[PDB]
Order: C-alpha cells, then sequence, then structure tokens
C-alpha cells in the first residue's frame, strides 16, 4: 500500500541515522538547559513572535518528518505532565546515552545488551541517590515550609514576575494546601484551575476558593451580584442542568399568534411551565439560579421580578467545581430541585483587578476548600504565559517535595555523584556491563557539562573540579554556577530538587533511550 | 525538515549571524537620520505611485517591511520608546545596533555564550545611568510657583469627585503629599488611611508612616530606638495540613507533644535573631504565644501579620530588608525607627512609625461616612497625586551635544577597570557603543567626525569639561555657555531601551524563520 | 589622501539620482526660449504629441524615477506661483546638480553643499531684488505695457491694445495695491462662440456658462434674485433601490398621476418658499433636471431656471456666489441661497450669457469672470491662452512689484557679482559659491545655443557689456545676437527669476539629501 | 566569558594531517600479530 515515495533504513544506516537524528533534536534545546539557558525565538504561522527558553514549549511547537525525532517529541509531550521542568534534562540525558550507545555498537555490542546495561546503571544511580538523599520534612516543619517557598520563588524568578514573585509562591502554596491532603500527598491539578487574561500587573494575582463563572447574567437588568443579605446564611445556589424554557419543537417552531384562541393556549402552556419552574426555584430557597443552558425571556423576567440572579451556560466541570466548593449537588431538572441539594457560598460578587473594567464575577468561600482557581494577570501576554508556566512548575515541585521527604540538590551535584558511583561500580561487573556502566556515567557527565557551558564556564575544568571535590574530600552537593553564587557547594546555597523528580527524570531518560534503540527498522510512505 | 509553513529553525551559525547582523542592519535604515542634521530616506512602493521621502526614524522602521525575524524583534522592543517618550526612536535603534555590533565583535573574539556579555552590559548601563543622574541639572527654580501650579492642578482634578467637599483642603493635601517627599513620587511612598466617623473635609496630614492591624498580645505599646528586621517565618499554626497523616501515637496528647516539639525547633532560628543586634522583629505571618515569649526573653519586639505590601513599604521607609532564613549571624541589613506608637483611628487599631531612617513618605487620613465615600476619596487622591507627579519629572535636563553621553562613556570606562577581566571587555564595548552616537551625529552634520569625537573625548576626560559637539560651526564649544541642553528623561529612556533591546537579542541562541506576510 | 572604505556605498544612490536628474534637465534644456526645439512624445494610447512646452513634455515623459519627479514638482510649483519659465527652473536645477557632483568629486560632503547653495541662492535673490525696476499696481500704464509685451508672442498682436487693459483691470479689481500675493485662479475665462476679438467683458460679479430656459415660461431674467446651488433634480419619486408602479384600477392610475403632479408642485413650492429666484440644477442623466410640469410651476412661481450645469460651474459658483449647495429639497432653505441685485441673460450679438451682479454678500467675493467672444473656436482659444498668460504676468507683478531685463542679463550680472564676492569667503563656502556662480551662466548659454549663435562668444559679449551697463543687455532672438533688451521692451517679472532660483535651490537640496532608497509596502 | 579569538584556522590542516595519519595507521594495523593479514603492493 502506497509503495511509491517510500523510504526505509535497516541494517547499515538505521542506528547511525537514528542516533544522529536524536542528537540533532537534542541540540535544539541543549543550550537552553538551566535557569540561564539561552532563549529561542518561536514564531507562529500568523507571524506572532515569542521568546522563551522552555524546552518543552520549543519541542511541542516543532513538527518534523523524521520518525525518531517525532517519537522523541511525542514522548517529551507526555513527560511534560509527569515532571514538567525536567524535559530538557531528560532529553539531554537521552541524547548522551544514545551517543554513548553509538560507540558501544561500533565496538560490537548488541542494542539489547546496551539497553539492559543502561537499565542496570539507572537502577544503581537511583540507589545511590536514595542513599545520598536528605530529609527536610523530617527535620523541621518551619524549614520544610521555607524550602517550599524557596523552590516556588526559584521557579518564579526566571520570569518577569521576579519583581513581586512572593505573592505567586504564597498563592501556589495555599492552593496546594487547600487541594492536597496528606493521605495521598498528591496534588489534584484538575481541581486547581489556571485562568488569566491580558492586563493589570503581577500584583493582581488572587487565589479563589471556587469557580469564577465570569458571566453577564443574561438579561441586562439582571443583578450582577448576589449579596450575603447582611449576615444571612451565605448565598444559596440552584445547580441545574435543564434549560429554563418549556419543551419546543425541533423542526418548525414558528409559534406565531394569529387569533385570540391560539394566543391564549400558547400563553397558558408557556406561563404554566415558567411558573412551575420559578415556583420550584423559590421553594428550593435558592438565591441564585445556575443552569447548564441559557434562559428564555419570560424566565429572565420572572427571575428579575423575584430577585433571582441567573447564571447561564455553566460547563459540566464548572458544575462539579460548584458542587465541590459549595458542598452541593447537581440537580438534573427544576422539578428535582430542593433545599437539600442547594450549595452554599460566602458571596457572589464582581472583583476588579488593577485597571480592568470587566468586573468579572467570582464565587468566593474565604474558607478551606478542596478546589481552588489560580488567577493570573499581567501587563502583557508574555507576562501572563510566563507566570502561568512558573506557577505550574512551582505546583509540580511542591507536590514532588511533599510526596517524598527525600530530596536532592541541583546544579549537577546529583549527576556528578551518580556518575562517580556508576564509574566505581563499572569495574566490579565484568563483560558488556562494564562498558554499559562507563557509558551511562559518561552520559550523566553531560548534564553538568551542558550547565557549565550555558553558564559560560569551561565544562572540562568544571566537571573535573566537581569530581575532585566530591571524591577526594567527601560526598556533598557541589554543582555548577547556574546562577550568581558566591561559591560552589549548593548545599549552603539551598538549591534543592525533589528526589522523586530526579528519579523520574532518570527513568524517563532510560525509557526513551530504550524506545529509540529498540527500533531497528523504519518505514515511511509518501504524501498526497 | 522541521516545523513548517516556511517557519523553520536555521543552523546555529547562520542563526546567530542573522540574529546579530540583521538586527544591526536596522540601524542603517535610521542611522543617517540621527540628529537634526540627518539625511533623508526614500521609501518606494511597488506601484511607485505612493513613494515618499521622510527623515523620521519611527516612520522608516514601521513602513519598510522587515523579513528577518531579528529585525522584527529589535523593532518591537524599541517600540517602547514611542509610548514612553514619543521621540528619539532613531537614537534608541542606533544605540541598540551599535551594542549588538560590539557584542558580535566580542563573540567573534571569544566564541562563548553572551551571558557574560549580558552581565557586563547590565553593569555598564547601570554605571552610565548613575553618571547621567549625577550630570543632570535642575531647572525647577522658584519652587513657590511650582507649588501654586500644583495647587491649581489639584483643584482642577478634584472637580466632580467626592473630595469636592473641601476643594482647597484636599488640593493642599495632595500638593503637600508630593512636594514634601523630596524624592520618589510613586504612590508606594504615600499611604492612605480609610476610617469612618467624620467628614472628608476633616482629613489630616501625617508625614509619618502608619500601618493597621496592630500587633502583639503582651508587647509594649511604645518602641524606641528600634532595630528593625523583617523575616518570613511560620511562627503560628505550624503543620497547617495534617489530615490523613498516620501518627504512631497512643492518644492525641502525644501528637500535641510532637507538634510542640516541632514548634520548639524554631527556637534556634529565633535565637539567631538576637545575634544580629536586633531588638525589633517583624514577621509576615502570625506569631504564636511560645515564639512571642521566646522573643520577649530576648528583648525583641514581635510584629505580626506584616503581609507583603506592608512589609515592602516599611522596609522602604526604614531602609530594611526581608529574608526567609538566617544563614550566619551579624550578616544582614537593619532598618531604624526612632519611635513606634500604638494608636487607634476611627475605632480601628493602627501602628505609627516616626523617625524612619531617611524616611521619604507621607500619610493622609480620611474620615468618611461609608465605604463608597472612602473608596472614592482614595481613588481621587491617587489620580490627583499621579497628575501632580508630572512636575517632579520635568525640568530635569542634561548637557547636550554628546557631553552627557561622553561623560557616561567615561564613567563606563572607569567601571571597566574595577571589574574582572572577563567583563572589562564587555564594559569597554558598552562604552564604545555609547561613544558611537556623537560620531554618527558628526557624520550626519557633514564634518570630520573623527577629529570632533577625539577632541570631545579628550576634553571630557581632562576634568570638569562641559564641551560638546557644535553641529552648526563644526567645532567644539561649551554647551553650558551656549545653553544647549537635552531632556534627562529622554536620554535615560533611550539608554534603558537600548540596553533592554541588546539584552533581548543577546540571550537568543537561534532564531526561527519569520513567516512571510 | 585616503577616505573611508565604505563597503556599503550610499553615495551610489546619490550618483544615480544626480545622473537621472541631470539627464532629465538636459532633455528639457533644448526647449528653452522661442527658438527651442520641439519634443516628440508618443503616449501608450498611440497618440503623438509634439510641443516645446516644458510642462507638457514633463507630464508626458512619465518619469518613473522617484527623485527625477522632483523636477515635475518644481515645474508645477513654478506654474502655480510664476506661471512661466518651467524650462529655466529645470535648467538651473540641472546646472546645480552638475555643480554638486563636481563638488562631491572634490571631497565635499553633500550637507555642506546644500547649505552653501542655500546661502548663495539667498545672496543671488537679494542681488536680483536690488536691480529690479519697481512698478505700481495703481499705474495702469505699466501693467498694460507688461501685458502687451507678454501678448506680443501670440498670434493676436494688433488687438493687444484691448487684451492688455482687459487683464490689467480684471486683476486690479481684486488686487488693488499692497495686497501681497493674489491668486489669479479666482478669475474665470468664459468662452462663447460668436463675435470677434474686440468683443469682451469683465463682469465684476460672476458669469454663468449656461443659458436660461428657452421654452415657454422662462423669465430669462429676474430682479432682486437669490441664487442657490442645487444638487438634486425635480422629478417624481425615483427611489434609488428597486421600485415600480402597480395599478389595479383606473382610479389607482389617476391617483398615481395626481400624486406625481402633487410631488412636482410641492417641490416647486418648497423651492419658491426659500426665496430662491434663480434655480441652478446640476446636469443629470438619470433624473430629469426640470420636468415640463416643474418648468410651468416654476414659471408661475416667478423662478428663473438654469439647467445642464456641470460640476466645474457649481464649484466655481460656490465661491463666486458665496452660497452653499443643497443636497436635497428637504434641506432647501434660505440659508443655502445667495443674493444679487439682478440676474439676467445678456444677448447683444448672440452672446446669450447669464450674469449675476450686485451680490452684496460677505462670503461672496469679486471673482471677476472675463467673457471671451469670437466667431471661430480658434479665436476664443487663443484669446483664453493669451489672457491666461497676461494674468500670470500681472500676478507675478502683484506678488513682487517690478520687472527685470530678459535675455539672461540678470543671470550674467548675478554670476559676475557672486564670483567677485566669493573671493572674500574662506573654506568650502568659497568653492561652492564659485561653482554656483559658474553654474548660473547656464541659462544665457542655453539661450545662445538655441538661438544659433556662438555659445562661447555670446557669454563673453554679455560679460563685457555688463561692465558698463546694468541689467540692460541680453540675448534677444529678434536681433540674432546680444542687444539692449531693456530698450527692446524685452522685460520679465522679477518674481519669475526669484522663484526659479528658490525652486532650484530647494530641488537640489532635496535631491542631495536623499542618501538611500528602500521599498515599503 | 572571554577567551582567545582564534582568528586563524589551523584546525583544518591539523585535522587533515591527523586523518591522513590515521588512514595510514589503519592500513598498517591489520598486519599486527602472527596471524596478521598479508599486504600486496
Amino acid at each position: 500500500k502506497d509503495q511509491g515515495n517510500k523510504k526505509r533504513q535497516h541494517g547499515l544506516e538505521a542506528k547511525k541515522s537514528h542516533i544522529l537524528a536524536a542528537r540533532s533534536v537534542a541540540s535544539i534545546i541543549k543550550t537552553s538547559l538551566g535557569p540561564r539557558g539561552l532563549d529561542k525565538i518561536l514564531i507562529s504561522p500568523d507571524g506572532e513572535i515569542t521568546i522563551t527558553n522552555d524546552g518543552a514549549t520549543i519541542l511541542s511547537q516543532m513538527e518534523l518528518d523524521n520518525e525518531i525525532a517525532k517519537l522523541l517529541v511525542q514522548l517529551s509531550k507526555s513527560q511534560d505532565d509527569e515532571i514538567g521542568d525536567g524535559t530538557t534534562g531528560v532529553v539531554v540525558l537521552a541524547s548522551a546515552l544514545l551517543d554513548q550507545a553509538l560507540e558501544l555498537i561500533q565496538k560490537g555490542i548488541h542494542p539489547i545488551k546496551i539497553a539492559n546495561g543502561f537499565d542496570e546503571a539507572a537502577k544503581l544511580a537511583i540507589s545511590k541517590l536514595e542513599e545520598t538523599c536528605d530529609d527536610i520534612s523530617a527535620s523541621n516543619d518551619e524549614l520544610f515550609r521555607d524550602f517550599l517557598l524557596r523552590a516556588a520563588k526559584t521557579s518564579l524568578g526566571s520570569k518577569i514576575v521576579s519583581k513581586d514573585h512572593d505573592r505567586f509562591a504564597e498563592m501556589a502554596v495555599e492552593a496546594v494546601i487547600n487541594v492536597m491532603d496528606k493521605d495521598r500527598k498528591d496534588v489534584d491539578f484538575d481541581l486547581i484551575k489556571m485562568q488569566g487574561r491580558v492586563g493589570g500587573s503581577i500584583s493582581d494575582s488572587k487565589l479563589i476558593n471556587g469557580v469564577i463563572l465570569d458571566k453577564d447574567f443574561s438579561h441586562p437588568q439582571m443583578p450582577k451580584c448576589v449579596l450575603p443579605k447582611e449576615g444571612s446564611d451565605g448565598v444559596k445556589l440552584a445547580i441545574l442542568t435543564c434549560p429554563f424554557e418549556p419543551p419546543k419543537p425541533k423542526t418548525k417552531h414558528k409559534l406565531d399568534i394569529s387569533s385570540v384562541e391560539e394566543y391564549q393556549k400558547l400563553q397558558t402552556y408557556e406561563q404554566d411551565k415558567f411558573k412551575e419552574m420559578i415556583d420550584d426555584v423559590k421553594k428550593a430557597g435558592a438565591d441564585v439560579v445556575i443552569c447548564q443552558w441559557g434562559f428564555d425571556d419570560e424566565a429572565n423576567h420572572l427571575l428579575l421580578q423575584n430577585d433571582l440572579p441567573a447564571v447561564r451556560w455553566v460547563g459540566g466541570q464548572e458544575l462539579e467545581h460548584i458542587a465541590i466548593s459549595t458542598n452541593g449537588r447537581i440537580v438534573p431538572r427544576f422539578q428535582d430541585l430542593s433545599k437539600d441539594k442547594l450549595g452554599t457560598c460566602s458571596r457572589i460578587y464582581e472583583q476588579e483587578f488593577g485597571t480592568t473594567k470587566d468586573r468579572m464575577l467570582i464565587i468566593e468561600q474565604s474558607k478551606e476548600t478542596k478546589t481552588v482557581t489560580c488567577f493570573v494577570r499581567g501587563s502583557n501576554k508574555m507576562i501572563v504565559d510566563e507566570a502561568e508556566r512558573a506557577l505550574h512548575d512551582s505546583l509540580c515541585v511542591v507536590r514532588n517535595l511533599v510526596k517524598d521527604s527525600r530530596v536532592v540538590y541541583g546544579g549537577g551535584a546529583a549527576e556528578v555523584t551518580m556518575s562517580l558511583a556508576v564509574s566505581e561500580e563499572a569495574d566490579k561487573q565484568r563483560g558488556i556491563d562494564q562498558y554499559a556502566f562507563r557509558g551511562f556515567a559518561q552520559a550523566l557527565d553531560t548534564i553538568p557539562m551542558t550547565l557549565a557551558e550555558n553558564s559560560g564556564l569551561d565544562p572540562i575544568g568544571t566537571l573535573s573540579t566537581l569530581k575532585s571535590k566530591q571524591l577526594k574530600e567527601k560526598i556533598s552537593n557541589i554543582g555548577v554556577d547556574c546562577l550568581g553564587y558566591g561559591s560552589n557547594d549548593m548545599k549552603e546555597l539551598f538549591v534543592v530538587d525533589p528526589f522523586i523528580g530526579k528519579k523520574q527524570q532518570i527513568l524517563l531518560a532510560t525509557q526513551l533511550c530504550r524506545m529509540i534503540l529498540k527500533i531497528d527498522n523504519v518505514i515511511i510512505s509518501g504524501k498526497d | 525538515q522541521i516545523f513548517g509553513d516556511q517557519v523553520t529553525e536555521e543552523r546555529a551559525e547562520n542563526a546567530r549571524l542573522s540574529a546579530f547582523v540583521g538586527a544591526i542592519a536596522v540601524g542603517d535604515l535610521v542611522k543617517s537620520t540621527l540628529g537634526p542634521k540627518g539625511m533623508d530616506k526614500l521609501l518606494q512602493s511597488a506601484s511607485s505611485n505612493t513613494c515618499m521621502v521622510t527623515n523620521d526614524g519611527a516612520t522608516i522602521l514601521k513602513s519598510i517591511p522587515l523579513d528577518n525575524p531579528a529585525a522584527k524583534v529589535l523593532v518591537n522592543i524599541s517600540k517602547v520608546q514611542d509610548d514612553e517618550v514619543g521621540d528619539g526612536t532613531t537614537s534608541v535603534t542606533v544605540l541598540s545596533a551599535e551594542l549588538l555590533r560590539e557584542a558580535e565583535k566580542l563573540i567573534d573574539q571569544s566564541k562563548i555564550h553572551p551571558q557574560t556579555i549580558i552581565e557586563g552590559y547590565r553593569l555598564a548601563s547601570a554605571a552610565a545611568l548613575d553618571a547621567l543622574t549625577k550630570a543632570a541639572v535642575d531647572n525647577s527654580h522658584d519652587k513657590t510657583m511650582f507649588r501654586e501650579d500644583l495647587i491649581h492642578i489639584a483643584k482642577t482634578t478634584l472637580s466632580s469627585k467626592i473630595l469636592s467637599q473641601d476643594k482647597d483642603h484636599f488640593a493642599e493635601l495632595a500638593t503637600n503629599a508630593i512636594l514634601r517627599l523630596k524624592g520618589s513620587t510613586n504612590l508606594e511612598h504615600i499611604q492612605i488611611i480609610k476610617i469612618l466617623g467624620g467628614k472628608l473635609s476633616d482629613s489630616f496630614l501625617d508625614e509619618g508612616f502608619i500601618l493597621a492591624k496592630k500587633f502583639g498580645n503582651n508587647q509594649p505599646k511604645r518602641i524606641e530606638n528600634a532595630k528593625i528586621l523583617i523575616a518570613n517565618t511560620t511562627l503560628d499554626t505550624d503543620k497547617v495540613k495534617i489530615f490523613g497523616t498516620k501518627f504512631k501515637v497512643d492518644s492525641t496528647a502525644k501528637l500535641a507533644q510532637l507538634e510542640k516539639a516541632e514548634r520548639e525547633k524554631m527556637k534556634n532560628k529565633i535565637a539567631k535573631i538576637s545575634k544580629f543586634g536586633i531588638n525589633t522583629f517583624i514577621n509576615r505571618q502570625l506569631i504564636y504565644d511560645y515564639p512571642e515569649q521566646l522573643f520577649t526573653d530576648l528583648g525583641i519586639n514581635s510584629i505580626e501579620h506584616a503581609d507583603f505590601e506592608g512589609v515592602e513599604r516599611l522596609a522602604l521607609v526604614t531602609g530594611g530588608e526581608v529574608v526567609s532564613t538566617f544563614d550566619e549571624p551579624s550578616k544582614c541589613k537593619l532598618g531604624e525607627c526612632d519611635v513606634i506608637e500604638e494608636i487607634m483611628l476611627g475605632e480601628q487599631p493602627f501602628l505609627k512609625f516616626s523617625g524612619c531612617k531617611a524616611g521619604e513618605a507621607c500619610t493622609i487620613v480620611l474620615r468618611g461616612a461609608t465605604d463608597q465615600t472612602l473608596d472614592e476619596a482614595e481613588r481621587s487622591l491617587h489620580d490627583a497625586l499621579s497628575v501632580l507627579s508630572q512636575t517632579t519629572k520635568e525640568t530635569r535636563t542634561v548637557l547636550g551635544g554628546g557631553c552627557a553621553e561622553m561623560v557616561m562613556s567615561k564613567a563606563v570606562d572607569t567601571e571597566a577597570q574595577n571589574i574582572d577581566g572577563k567583563k572589562s571587555l564587555a564594559v569597554e564595548a558598552f562604552a564604545r557603543a555609547l561613544r558611537q552616537l556623537p560620531t554618527i551625529l558628526a557624520d550626519n552634520a557633514g564634518f570630520d567626525s573623527s577629529e570632533l569625537v577625539s577632541k570631545l573625548r579628550s576634553s571630557i576626560y581632562n576634568g570638569i569639561s562641559t564641551s560638546g559637539l557644535d553641529l552648526n560651526n563644526g567645532t567644539i564649544a561649551d554647551m553650558r555657555q551656549l545653553g544647549i541642553v537635552e531632556s534627562y528623561k529622554l536620554k535615560r529612556a533611550v539608554v534603558s531601551s537600548a540596553s533592554e533591546a541588546a539584552e533581548v537579542l543577546l540571550r537568543v541562541d537561534n532564531i526561527i524563520r519569520a513567516r512571510p506576510r | 589622501n585616503a577616505t573611508f572604505k565604505n563597503k556599503e556605498k550610499p553615495q551610489e544612490v546619490r550618483k544615480a539620482n544626480i545622473i537621472a536628474a541631470r539627464s532629465v534637465a538636459d532633455a528639457i534644456r533644448t526647449s528653452l526660449g522661442p527658438k527651442g526645439m520641439d519634443k516628440m512624445i508618443k503616449t501608450s494610447r498611440g497618440e503623438i504629441i509634439i510641443s516645446n512646452d516644458g510642462h507638457t513634455i514633463l507630464k508626458q515623459m512619465a518619469i518613473l524615477h522617484p527623485v527625477a519627479r522632483m523636477l515635475v514638482e518644481v515645474s508645477a510649483a513654478q506654474d502655480s506661483e510664476a506661471g512661466d519659465g518651467t524650462t529655466s527652473v529645470v535648467i538651473l536645477t540641472g546646472a546645480l546638480l552638475g555643480a554638486a557632483e563636481r563638488l562631491l568629486n572634490k571631497g565635499i560632503h553633500p550637507t555642506i553643499i546644500a547649505d552653501s547653495f542655500q546661502s548663495a541662492a539667498k545672496r543671488s535673490v537679494d542681488i536680483l531684488l536690488e536691480m529690479c525696476h519697481k512698478v505700481s499696481l495703481s499705474d495702469r500704464e505699466q501693467l498694460v505695457r507688461a501685458a502687451s509685451t507678454s501678448l506680443s508672442s501670440k498670434i493676436v498682436s494688433q488687438y493687444s491694445s484691448f487684451l492688455a487693459p482687459l487683464a490689467v483691470d480684471s486683476v486690479l479689481k481684486i488686487s488693488d495695491e499692497n495686497s501681497k500675493n493674489v491668486d489669479l485662479n479666482d478669475i474665470r475665462l468664459v468662452k462663447k462662440v460668436g463675435g470677434t476679438i474686440d468683443d469682451t467683458e469683465m463682469i465684476d460679479g460672476v458669469v454663468l456658462t449656461q443659458t436660461a430656459i428657452k421654452s415657454a415660461g422662462g423669465p430669462t431674467r429676474k430682479e432682486k434674485a437669490k441664487i442657490g446651488l442645487i444638487q438634486f433634480q425635480i422629478s417624481p419619486p425615483k427611489p434609488d433601490t428597486e421600485n415600480n408602479i402597480i395599478v389595479n384600477d383606473y382610479r389607482q392610475m389617476d391617483k398615481i398621476l395626481k400624486e406625481e403632479r402633487a410631488y412636482l408642485l410641492n417641490i416647486c413650492k418648497k423651492i419658491k418658499k426659500a426665496k430662491c429666484n434663480v434655480l441652478l440644477i446640476q446636469k443629470s442623466i438619470l433624473r430629469d433636471a426640470v420636468n415640463d410640469l416643474a418648468l410651468h410651476f416654476l414659471s408661475k412661481l416667478n423662478i428663473m431656471v438654469v439647467k445642464d450645469i456641470e460640476r466645474e460651474e457649481i464649484e466655481f459658483l460656490s465661491k463666486g456666489l458665496g452660497c452653499k449647495p443643497i443636497a436635497d429639497i428637504e434641506l432647501f432653505t434660505e440659508d443655502r441661497l445667495g443674493s444679487a441685485d439682478l440676474v439676467e441673460e445678456i444677448d447683444s450679438d448672440g452672446s446669450k450669457i447669464v450674469r449675476v451682479t450686485g451680490i452684496r454678500n460677505n462670503n461672496a467675493r469679486p471673482t471677476v469672470s472675463v467673457v471671451i467672444r469670437g466667431a471661430n473656436n480658434m479665436i476664443i482659444d487663443e484669446t483664453e491662452r493669451s489672457l491666461h498668460d497676461a494674468l500670470c504676468v500681472i500676478r507675478c507683478l502683484v506678488k513682487e512689484r517690478g520687472l527685470i531685463a530678459g535675455g539672461g542679463a540678470p543671470e550674467i550680472e548675478i554670476s559676475r557679482r557672486l564670483s567677485k564676492e566669493a573671493r572674500s569667503m574662506e573654506g568650502v563656502q568659497a568653492f561652492i559659491w564659485q561653482e554656483f556662480a559658474s553654474a548660473l551662466e547656464v541659462i544665457p548659454t542655453t539661450l545662445a545655443e538655441n538661438a544659433g549663435l556662438n555659445s562661447i562668444k555670446v557669454v563673453t559679449e554679455l560679460r563685457s557689456k555688463h561692465e558698463n551697463g546694468e541689467l540692460n543687455d541680453g540675448i534677444s532672438v529678434r536681433r540674432s545676437g546680444t542687444t539692449n533688451t531693456y530698450e527692446e521692451h524685452i522685460l520679465q517679472p522679477v518674481l519669475v527669476s526669484t522663484s526659479a532660483i528658490t525652486l532650484a535651490s530647494e530641488c537640489v537640496k532635496s535631491i542631495l539629501r536623499i542618501d538611500d532608497i528602500a521599498f515599503s509596502r
């Protein structure tokens, strides 16, 4: 099928071509590794120019015909959710592993043995990391919170928000606390909604304990706010999914009035339906009517006369958020609405951010809730995007830190320690295992060298000094000058990376290397 | 093949070559137009029926299409000059092009990532801006007339607002809140106190800094000779989230004991504060009874719930700092406050700070009838202060004819010596880029640019020299005697924009091809 | 010595611009003077145009080079201000461009060239104004003599004794004295077939080019009349969108006819109620200008009707009458109407021209409309051209009073004086002034070459003669040599030469100031 | 940071010489040992 314009490689150039393609893909974001990584210009087909050093963003927006590169990019897309901030490091490590595998194959080693040896080396490196890891939560709660805030600030400082990034870190920590419990120590990002718009400043960030529902209340005369009514039991919400209109035909409609009899009959039917719905709403005791669909003119008029602000076109996920925040339930229809299923919230009011005149509607609880929304604003679209990315990274880092008390330190110190351990263990295992361990150690050496290169330091001398310091004197956390630092020994600089994060990075790099190596034949057809 | 739609990443060598050379080439479109004696440029349309000749740099840049993405980025970054000043776009573009050319030359001499070049450019720009600020002069003589104009402007702005209840009083308050600062006029230096129990006409003026939400349970109501340091520590409600955690305890008593031990663990950090010579402590979060007693034993005042805006303003007025941990004793920056008093305004607690070290701030107390009146008064005061602040931005001028630019270049050269060798080259490159402007000005004037530039450099280097370029006689003359001056704001904005534009492109490694339009 | 390497050479753009401009100037130069050679330009439509007029040649040349179009712009400016000498300004621009090229070859920056040319032009203008023989607008004799001198170049010469005073009076009625610049475009030349050259009229008010209704009911005149400009037409309802008449009974047809007649009568009555005694209907091919029933209604209403009026006439009357146009009958009111003592059609020997006199309106101005009569179309065309030339000359006199000797005498004198004075200058300024003085002699050289005289000998003769006289001897085609132009009644307004110098200086400055060419779309 | 300009390109000549020497060495390599392959010239 589609034999014409079909290309394939197998037996001679498959391995070399795949490894070269992987190296070329890696070189796209290799220079962007680290906080001071060089930026790349990304331009949309419409001509919108953007600047960012995020490896995940760079790879996601890149399309290509190479099969190995496409597979690597697709795997990175899935890994972005698992870690997020480690995509570039994982890609670089996989590229280094493939480069070493090239030499190993040139020496006569079968790919399966290379993959098995890399897996064993990854296991040994993870064991070494676990042995050398330190516990923060088991030392002091104050120190644990300080390290959480420090990680959030470090993530935020790489963007424009660095001027006032403290507020973003505090909001992220509060959202994680509200949404995550210690039973599982996992943050449910589905309950942490990310929303924002162009305008305002970085100081307009706000954490909401419920859904936003920035709606216009349908009818122009419909009140735009639901007040607590001077100390009353908050605001009662009618969670409904049935549209606030009587059944209508789907074929003709055109229910026009031609005489008195037809007018009377149609008015009787429609008014009876609307009165039934509005009476059910009133009996339920709800103060605000929320429907998954829109509202009819008669329904809007009746709600306005009864002082019942309306919310139109609320999505299913929004309804679930309403139920979670207000401890309510979703009522399929008006006839099933009762006071026992209405949700309660502190208030539904309009909130202004900076100079914004939209006056968006927000549902606020002011109490601890299982679902929150992270609101992000900024003077430019780039500011908002960077703030959202930094908030996501901070949330992931906090989740990783809380999930596992064991942590490692950045700047390549963990990579250097793993490389030293793997090199030491290599001489103990005979056969192809020795070559595999040496290759894995050399690949691990790539990350600190790349970081040093990105920081303007000599990778050779920097790596040699790091190895000497970590071997001759003692095992510690010594890395490269990723940022402006007085000296080395990140341990005193408080550059901490979660242990689970590093373990996931290593495992994903090994898996990607195996996936690329295990493909010995590629076939691609033509295009129409 | 990568990406698509004619938008693909170029080879690293060619990508960097484009990023630098194409961006620099944008200056050539407007370099000839620099200065009043600049040349004219012809822009020809495809039909040739709408061609026109103009010497405006902004028009030339916005009219001529730029296919190279680097040129697009450079122009987009330089566009900030039009909004900030509305003039001098040609100077911004020329300075950015010269900085990029110097950075390219440095890279050709190093072949290393320009991050060190970026840092050197940042340092040189900071030094040049400091020198420019030092070289500026004030034309705000007869400050009484300026005060009268400010009063009139305030009265004009207060019209149709809630503050119209006492127009003269509020105009005087607004004028004072800007004039008495003797420095930055930003709203962060002006505090507004909103309380109920009176009329807006009864507003009081307080030069001191006032905060709300008084602190302490057993703390004194008066603090003298305070040594203020701000920290962000969780001294209250530790272990915020514990639901779902399994505790190896027989009863809740042991869990409470574990929490008490965790709270006690903070005693080391609490004690470390005393080693800094600190007698006043400010914490962003609340402070529990145990840490409060620990501070009391050390004789340190404990201030609670300082939040962020309060912390920032208190540090700014007292010149302090905010930290999260105490790594080493005796290593920190401490603020000072002569007297701190606990006061209540409108049945609401407040903290009064007096004698702040070099404090430059003012406070206005509003006595309203409801929330709407107080909010409207605050917004009207903010608008009036923003309008009045214009007087503190004008009248600031620097010597023209390249004198200020040459002084800035000399300052940068001086900075090039008290710096590491790996950055002295970048500092010298920034100085050369600054010096390029007078050379282009002389070239556009039709005179021997080299001779004039060398003479100006020698004169400026040789002490208290106010000489500059004489584009009318083609010689060197004293700018101060001739009264040739240029706006300080314009020069500062141009230099800052050029530095930012250079930094934007320096950090770029590769550039993706722009999609043709 | 050594200069900048200049890997990129913006000077190439300036060289190309100078080459193109000098080529255009040389092409236009050969047409200078009455003996100038004719130029042939074939249009893209196949029409062949032969003429020695610089304006027409430049327009038909279809110059594509953007910079060379500066010469066309200079010619247009000269026509607007001076009205003559479009060849001289181009020749001067070419000479200045050549001088600038020579200066650049010497290592002089273009900006200094422009500044020194500006200074030299200022000095030359001052020198020219010094030697000008002043005249007074109140002295009709001098203006009549100047007009006759200008008209002598036309076929109609023996009748110049009437054409000259006609234009003199027409201009004086609106310029008086000490009025600075006066625009002659407000003077309208109305041509009518019939009569002879001697048949002419000025009409201090305004003259319409259309006759009154010759059918029944046409008053042909009306005293105490108000004149308004009507853009609509008097016709039954004519919607611009889809429309039709539906009839289902004889009564319906009668009702429709009565409605149409009532609409016409109502339109006429609305026109009358505004007190518009003179109706000026714009020409239209979609709606009848004035229906027969409308004509009868207007006649019964004592309203003068003039139709078949073109847009140009309406635009002219907008200033001549001082009134405003009426978009539709709904906006037809008295405020949109003018005034006049009487409006009537004048028919002395078949003239049949409607005139408006005694407007007495503040907005209205005495836009004298000279009536041109003649049995043959050629007579009226030549009279119009001759009167236009006379009006241009009189305008040149009004803006700057006085005349100067023709034949290049002022050019030679100014060149000699500037050359003598530049010896006291120092630096690049002296060289540029010497080059400017040398270039100034282009005009006399071109005149000598076009006249078939020895080019070099004529310049020497003029220079030698100027050592004794002053603005008296120059090149005259009548004597085929150098003679006393002042005694030969060969005089030209000083404004022509002053504007030529100023425009040449501005054009050379603009050309030299262009240093690069870029595309913008 | 700043390092040597390296305006010249001796690397091309050095690499060409290294390539030639390595080619000769590879040609001679297969003759090592008692079981070395014979070479015919």
